[PDB]
């Protein structure tokens, strides 16, 4: 029953998700992580379980 | 006279409408997939278009 | 020497804290890469 929170209309900074060493692994595929501050998106899903 | 007029149109509208084409690339614009890959997973997809 | 995580980030285009502030390999770096633990004899 994984959640979906929708996440839109707001400034989002990545950088502090890729900078903090909190995470064990942050890969992704489509995108480069390093340029996410720069893109503008339509709207984010967060998808967590 | 006008067949040699619109043959030459119509190639020259086939040339530029090929511009739209991905080819398998993740977009047709270039200046996109390179603002949002790094070099290294972009020239793949560049060398596609 | 390296310690803990990250052991695979050695390699060319690779990210991650170990490759982009500790050492970073050459897009079309030729050559090997060659690692083995060292428990033995490096274990502040």
């Amino acid at each position: 029953a994984w959640n979906r929170k929708r996440i839109s209309n707001c400034v989002a900074d990545y950088s502090v998700l890729y900078n903090s060493a909190s995470f064990s692994t942050f890969k992704c595929y489509g995108v480069s992580p390093t340029k996410l501050n720069d893109l503008c998106f339509t709207n984010v899903y967060a998808d967590s379980f | 006279l006008q067949d040699v007029v619109n043959q030459n149109a119509q190639a020259l509208n086939t040339l530029v409408k090929q511009l739209s084409s991905n080819f398998g690339a993740i977009s047709s614009v270039l200046n996109d997939i390179l603002s949002r890959l790094d070099p290294p997973e972009a020239e793949v997809q560049i060398d596609r278009l | 020497v390296i310690r803990g995580d990250e052991v695979r980030q050695i390699a060319p285009g690779q990210t991650g804290k170990i490759a982009d502030y500790n050492y970073k390999l050459p897009d079309d770096f030729t050559g090997c890469v060659i690692a083995w633990n060292s428990n033995n004899l490096d274990s502040y």
